[PDB]
């Protein structure tokens, strides 16, 4: 018998559709007393091989041991489900991107921003102690979620599975220059994540979307080949400037580890 | 269908070629790339890959294709990959073989470009 049956698709209560795009559909719903989000994945040329792969890749995402990591609660295997499907807890404030850039009711203050940074650094430091994932993870403001108490959590449901095209990159502004150009197996993937964190710091400082005026193709090509970088913001403290520059080192090997910047961010907290 | 626009209205054909020229430059000029000649400038597959990312809103990592192809085989692989991106975006499998594009078959090239134009003409 299989080691995991996964979540029974028939037990999902689909309530309201949240979004649809190239990657699939998001729904708010309920499952076994939980308020959830369901992602129904769109996949071309689904096969038994890809289905087997999905079912081997999902168990690693069920991480319940760290407050700044949002687990996949489970996944629906397809077959028997109509489509490969992921479930996680509903995060009431949505993504960090939503909170920073689409927030119509309040502007988070900089003390909260520094707490978001600490939260994300702690979650990434924990993830970096684990064995590498087969699915490709990418840290950016859409893949961090904000829970009911404003805790920032790395969303494990936002990984890219082996059957999702590695040839299409949709958030290149957060990706390290080497990762725009080299296969993952030819990069230090953990150091690439530090670059992404540096761009998150920039986003928390400016409250702007990085390279907002450019298309994704323009961003990737200009960062990879023309040296395009975020402009260091004017009028910020030398300490924040220094942290952002070390995290965004051109040399991946000179970037700090997340567990090195956690105590730095702890000292920057208000409380 | 498109074959009638090609063969037996050669001044309509030239009208289609200038429409396709304007369409591809709208996007490739954003990368500082200029197209003046549809007969050859898509043959190595590079501009097709770049164009698909510009039209469908993604970057293509440079390890996924050959940005500077050094052989007929690498150009065929580029065109085959662009064809896969096309199908990812909702187009049916393109009719020409990838070697038809690499060999500067004008009809094959114009057929592929025209189907992109039909689909994406309003993308900004
Ligand atoms: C409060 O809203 C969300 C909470 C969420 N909580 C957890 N996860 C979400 N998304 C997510 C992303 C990937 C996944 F695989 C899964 Cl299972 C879930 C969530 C997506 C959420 O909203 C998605 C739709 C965002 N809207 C879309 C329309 O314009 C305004 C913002
Ligand atoms: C070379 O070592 C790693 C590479 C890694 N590459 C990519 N990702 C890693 N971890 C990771 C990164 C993000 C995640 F979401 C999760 Cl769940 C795990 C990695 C974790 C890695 O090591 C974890 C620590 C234990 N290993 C064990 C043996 O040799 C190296 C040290």
């Amino acid at each position: 018998m299989n080691k995991h049956s996964g979540i029974d698709f028939k037990q999902l209560n689909f309530l309201t559709k949240l979004n649809e795009n190239h990657s699939g559909e998001l729904w708010k719903g309920r499952w076994q007393g939980n308020d959830i989000v369901v992602k129904v994945l769109k996949v071309r040329d689904w096969s038994t091989r890809k289905s087997r792969d999905f079912n081997e890749e999902c168990p690693r995402l069920r991480i319940f041991s760290h407050p700044n990591v949002l687990p996949v609660l489970g996944a629906c295997q397809s077959p028997p489900a109509p489509h490969p499907t992921l479930i996680t807890h509903w995060m009431p404030y949505g993504s960090l991107y939503n909170v920073l850039h689409e927030g119509t009711n309040f502007v988070v203050d900089q003390s909260q921003a520094v707490k978001f940074a600490l939260d994300m650094a702690r979650g990434m430091a924990f993830l970096h102690t684990l064995e590498p994932l087969i699915p490709r993870h990418a840290l950016n403001s859409r893949s961090v979620m904000i829970d009911e108490d404003m805790t920032a959590r790395i969303s494990m449901a936002d990984v890219k599975f082996s059957f999702q095209s590695p040839g299409r990159m949709y958030a290149p502004a957060w990706v390290a220059p080497e990762a725009l150009q080299k296969k993952p197996e030819d990069t230090n993937r953990r150091s690439a994540d530090m670059w992404s964190f540096a761009v998150l710091l920039w986003e928390l400082v400016t409250r702007e979307v990085p390279f907002a005026d450019l298309s994704n193709m323009e961003i990737g090509m200009k960062v990879a080949l023309e040296g395009l970088r975020p402009t260091i913001p004017p009028g910020i403290s030398p300490h924040v400037s220094k942290l952002m520059k070390i995290c965004m080192n051109e040399d991946p090997a000179k970037r700090p580890k997340f567990d090195m910047i956690v105590p730095i961010l702890e000292k920057m907290q208000d409380k | 269908a498109f074959d009638t626009l090609f063969d037996h209205a050669p001044d309509k054909l030239n009208v289609v070629k200038k429409t396709l020229i304007t369409f591809v430059n709208k996007h490739l000029n954003k990368l500082n790339l200029e197209v003046t000649e549809l007969e050859t400038q898509f043959a190595d597959g590079v501009y097709l890959v770049l164009l698909m990312g510009l039209l469908e809103g993604y970057f293509v990592p440079l390890h996924s294709f050959f940005l500077t192809p050094d052989s007929f085989e690498q150009k065929v692989l580029n065109v085959s990959f662009a064809f896969e991106l096309m199908q990812d975006g909702g187009l049916e499998k393109p009719k020409p073989r990838p070697e038809d594009i690499v060999n500067c078959d004008l009809k094959s090239t114009l057929r592929v470009l025209y189907n992109l134009f039909t689909k994406y003409r309003n993308v900004e």
